[PDB]
């Protein structure tokens, strides 16, 4: 024991004074291990398993079941000892001295009796002392696990095992897998409701039942990065922590839990505030601040982002999945953004693919990446990659008609199963995201004629895929007044920048707007007539040096009777 | 150790494997070819009487869009093994480039990600028993079959790593879409299959399945299916949704369409049901420890009903 | 401290004569930090951001309060030193003389327990020294990693994050991200209103 203490730690003897965490539910796996290690020779169990499964608390439970008294007669009464190779390695300037460590390790092991040994993370067995092709750690080895005269219990990840493990098929050979798999749901409840009292402790906390659950099910759903049960453990930790820290009895209930996913991910999973419940319930109007018109677009998507805040949203499928279809012009991207604008507060968190860009069969790849064994492997693809930033975003496929059949085909998977795979290999999941693709196509008559071609130019499977399809209406006269309103506030407000005021009289809006109506408008044309019209000869007399700095400029009209064509009028600028 | 269920079959075990199209069934409404011969397929399997080189299964689903293609594969799944992540999806609408295909089965040695290896290989060695399902598969190109013609032979794959991996031991699932009242759509779908495929790549499959269209009892059996979603959603804020035989009726009615799938379905139970659900959730007009009433206004039940109103109490 | 010295740098030490540059406008990156650090197990941050957003600034914050004591008592008088890794395996000339300075740096934050690691480019413990027959720093820390023992403090670019860490998923699992975004217009307003006076 004066040994083995140096270059290890005693595993039962922490559980002596209860230091383990308790252990729940790993009653299959733990009994694996002990009729694993019950053999007669090469009775080398390897937890083989994901980052966060358990696989070290399923030696943990062996010791603590080792203590208890609950094991059979060939595993009763064995000090379970955890072996330190960065303690054997350190220290051993001479090849003498390493050697001589690791063979004195073994000689305690083989003379006492009563040590089964555990190595976490055994494929740093592959080469301790020396290169894979010398005497090491795993060659001294090999002869005693070979024979079964030593117990040694190896803990190794799925991507480990492959990797470093599999290429040295002698240590595959000598170690039995043992599959730690991920817990469910309901497991990964069970065993929080097993942890309660040591956070309870460490935090000075109370936790609730439904906090659990919501922790559980909250990991489970949202996070796509990590296994359980650490992601739930994560969330109860936190709470705990921010409960602590805000008190200087406290109670962690499942809208703490919420919050430190919202602060984890960004997903906005609340409890929903009065104010933010006001916010939702007229958000058709702080969408129309921006956007002007287009109330079937507005209230589609304000019925879709309701159905997404309020927890009624089916959670293998995406937020929502738009074909905004119609004329140029008329704000097929201004609801994107305006969208955008409401959900984050900025106009550049709106993850904006072009499909003009995507008009050869080659750039396919972009947004997922290439294969293994190709350049550009390692970058990853561009969306996948946005989208694992932040799993909440408004996704939008900007001129969908311009990209050929390869893209869609490859994005059906995002519309209904609302997953991406890149060619790393990762999963993304698109389930929080609002997909949106605009599209100029087919130009009542109109919305045949926008179905007719959207039907001809797609494959039914990708027109089933999508949620809402919307065709866009034309224009009109006082909705394109309240855009020359619109346009000639935004100039004013960029304006005021430099100490400056502009207004206009209704005459100038009324002529604007007389100038400004055609079947193609928007801010295609009439933002060329506050181009040419009022932004220029502004320009011109600023830089003139006339109405400078510091006077309020009122913008009037000459030569008009406020009905006719105005093709003689003239803008005055006093 | 390998996780594939070879034990002695016992009276639960063998009852539920008897009863296995009821337990599909429960599940996917109509199809009932496609469900008896999957249920012939892991039968075959689970009595012994397997042929040990090819694989368990192997088929390919054919029809319309959204009559349970994918569906089927993901209920099989949930049967074998519990839960539906444990299918191993890999899917066809990313390999419309011929230089993809290494992400079947890895990188020759001396390229960059040759160590990681490939990404159907290696989730099939981890779980060598798994229902795995090439969705889309018209979408990819034929080279992208060549790598699938041994593993639907004989059962074996070679990674770039150069260790084989077995496929005797999965079912395959393929589901395409190739053609889209019945013995001429079933015709339609072998032809475009005979032109789309090489002979030689659909002789090593064990089936072909048409998937029929669906009508009107398995629509209105879908209403209640998919309205169970909802119901278990508001379960979970101790709120509890009924519908009337009428509201049942209606959205059947609304959502029935043979020239497309399920999907219209789903739409108008998102549309009529979920988002003023969802408007009357957010005002406070119901919450929780209140049950939800949902009934049809204006209606007689016979008529189209164009002007009916849902209502909920 | 004799050992530790010779291996990182004290921030509050440097904060106690004000070598840092103020920090302005990141109360919620310092808080979010304090609270991972709170933790039981895993309380280990990592601030993932841009390059040149402010991660080292963000510690450097959250040494000024800690030597000004508006950190809570799970925080308070704990000296936060950073780890120059590239002096760790400075003079080794060997194989085990760096895993015997990294052993030794553990011992002495454990027998001391009021330090707090910092690493620079987090991504660089992945063969932070591998000889053929060496282990690297990232597996002598994962033990103390996961149970919570060590409490470190990461700071790593995205591009980093992603090509290193995430090829790692049992060193990706210790850490918890802590996103440290680029500040707004009024934001960068504030940080130079508050560099103003040592600009100056
Ligand atoms: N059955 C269980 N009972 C209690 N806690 C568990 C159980 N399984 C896992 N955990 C918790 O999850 C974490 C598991 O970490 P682990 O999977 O051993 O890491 P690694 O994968 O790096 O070995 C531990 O912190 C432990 O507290
Ligand atoms: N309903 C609207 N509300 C606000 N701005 C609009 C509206 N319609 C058009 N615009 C203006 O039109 C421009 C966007 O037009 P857009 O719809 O993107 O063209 P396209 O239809 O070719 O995509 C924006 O600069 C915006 O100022
Ligand atoms: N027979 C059925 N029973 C239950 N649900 C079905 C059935 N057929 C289709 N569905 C619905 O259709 C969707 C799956 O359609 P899928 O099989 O993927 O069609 P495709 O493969 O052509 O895209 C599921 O959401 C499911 O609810
Ligand atoms: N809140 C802040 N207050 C003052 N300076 C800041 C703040 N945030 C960032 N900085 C400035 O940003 C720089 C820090 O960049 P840093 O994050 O260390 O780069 P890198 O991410 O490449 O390590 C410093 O020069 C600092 O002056």
């Amino acid at each position: 024991s004066l040994v083995l203490d140096q270059f290890g730690r005693n595993l039962t003897a922490a559980a002596m004074e209860g230091k383990l965490d308790p252990v729940i539910g790993r009653e299959k796996e733990i009994e694996r291990v002990m009729q694993v290690l019950s053999r007669r020779t090469k009775n080398n169990p390897v937890l083989i398993g994901e980052p966060g499964v358990g696989k070290t608390a399923v030696v943990e439970g062996l010791a603590q079941a080792i203590v208890h008294g609950e094991v059979p007669e060939t595993l009763k009464d064995k000090q379970l000892y955890t072996l330190d190779l960065g303690s054997l390695v350190a220290g051993s300037r001479y090849r003498g001295d390493f050697e001589e460590r690791l063979k004195k390790v073994l000689k305690e092991i083989n003379t006492r009796g009563d040590i089964i040994l555990f190595i976490d993370e055994l494929h740093t067995l592959v080469g301790a002392g020396a290169a894979e092709g010398a005497i090491d750690a795993a060659s001294i080895l090999k002869p005693k696990l070979a024979r079964g005269e030593l117990q040694t219990i190896g803990a190794t990840t799925l991507d480990e095992y492959r990797k470093y493990i599999e290429k040295d098929a002698a240590l595959e050979r000598r170690f039995q897998p043992v599959q730690v798999g991920e817990p469910t749901v309901e497991h990964t409840i069970e065993i929080l409701k097993g942890l309660r009292d040591r956070y309870e402790a460490h935090h000075r906390v109370s936790i609730t039942d439904a906090a659990m659950v919501a922790a559980a099910t909250l990991a489970d759903r949202y996070i796509n990065d990590r296994f359980l049960p650490d992601k739930a453990i994560d969330l109860i930790d936190e709470a705990g922590a921010r409960m602590r820290i805000r008190r200087m009895v406290a109670e962690v209930d499942d809208e703490q839990i919420a919050e430190v996913l919202g602060n984890w991910t960004g997903i906005p999973v609340f409890k929903l505030t009065e104010a933010e419940t006001t916010r939702l319930l007229r958000m058709e109007e702080e969408l129309h601040k921006r956007i002007i018109g287009q109330e079937d677009a507005v209230k589609a998507v304000s019925k879709a982002i309701r159905r997404t805040r309020a927890g009624l949203k089916d959670p293998k499928r995406p937020s929502g999945s738009f074909i905004f279809a119609g004329p140029s012009g008329v704000g097929k991207t201004e609801l994107s953004k305006a969208l955008a604008n409401f959900l984050f507060g900025d106009d550049d968190a709106l993850i904006q693919i072009d499909m003009g860009e995507f008009h050869d069969r080659f750039t396919a790849s972009r947004l997922f990446g290439a294969p293994p064994g190709y350049v550009g492997y390692e970058e990853g693809g561009q969306l996948t990659e946005k989208v694992r930033r932040k799993p909440f975003s408004v996704v939008l496929f900007d001129e969908i008609e311009k990209a050929h059949q390869e893209i869609y085909n490859s994005l059906l998977q995002v519309l209904e199963d609302g997953r991406l795979t890149d060619g790393q290999g990762r999963t993304v999941d698109f389930k929080n995201t609002v997909l949106i693709f605009t599209s100029n196509l087919g130009t009542e008559r109109m919305k045949q004629k926008v179905n007719d071609e959207l039907k001809k130019h797609f494959r039914p499977e990708f027109l089933n895929r999508i949620d809402d399809i919307i065709v866009f209406h034309q224009l009109t006269r006082e909705e394109i007044i309240r855009m020359v309103d619109l346009m000639i506030s935004r100039v004013a407000g960029q304006l005021k920048s430099k100490d400056m005021a502009l207004v206009l009289t209704d005459a100038a809006k009324a002529l604007l707007a007389k100038r400004g109506f055609d079947p193609v408008l928007g801010a295609r044309p009439l933002r060329r007539t506050i181009q040419r019209e009022i932004e220029d000869q502004l320009s011109e007399k600023i830089l003139f040096e006339e109405v400078g700095p510091g006077q309020v400029v009122t913008v009037d009209v000459d030569n008009w009777d406020g009905e006719g064509p105005g093709e003689d009028a003239v803008f005055t600028f006093t | 150790w390998t996780g594939i269920p070879v034990f002695k079959l016992t009276e639960a075990e063998t009852t539920r494997l008897l009863r296995m199209e009821e337990e599909l069934h429960k599940r996917i409404i109509g199809q009932e070819d496609a469900v008896k011969a999957v249920s012939k397929a892991i039968r075959r399997t689970r009595a012994g009487l397997k042929d040990p080189k090819r694989p368990s299964g192997s088929f390919i689903f054919a029809g319309p869009s959204g009559v349970g293609k994918t569906e089927l594969s993901k209920a099989l799944a949930n049967f074998l093994f519990g839960d539906d992540d444990a299918l191993i999806q890999i899917d066809m609408g990313e390999f419309h480039d011929r230089f993809t295909a290494s992400r079947l089965f890895g990188a020759p040695p001396g390229y960059v990600g040759y160590e990681e290896g490939g990404q159907l290989t290696e989730k099939v060695r981890r779980k060598p028993f798994s229902v795995v399902l090439f969705d889309e598969i018209e979408k990819a190109h034929q080279e992208i079959y060549n790598s699938l013609l041994q593993v639907l032979e004989d059962g074996r794959l070679t990674d770039g790593q150069g260790r084989t991996v077995d496929f005797k031991n999965t079912v395959l699932i393929f589901t395409s879409n190739l053609g889209t009242d019945y013995e001429r759509m079933k015709q339609k779908v072998n032809d475009e299959l005979k032109k789309h495929f090489r002979p030689e790549f659909l002789n090593r499959i064990d089936d072909i399945i048409v998937f029929h269209q669906l009508t009107r009892e398995e629509i209105i059996r879908m209403v209640d299916l998919m309205i169970s979603r909802v119901a278990g959603q508001l379960k979970s804020k101790d709120m509890a949704l009924v519908l009337t035989d009428a509201a049942k009726a209606l959205l059947a009615k609304r959502g029935f369409d043979p020239v497309l799938g399920a999907r219209p379905l789903r739409r108008t139970i998102q549309r009529e049901i979920e988002d003023q659900l969802s408007e009357k959730i957010l005002f406070e007009e119901v919450g929780p420890g209140q049950v939800v009433t949902v009934d049809v206004d204006n209606w007689d039940g016979e008529g189209p009903g164009e002007d009916a109103v849902f209502t909920f109490t």
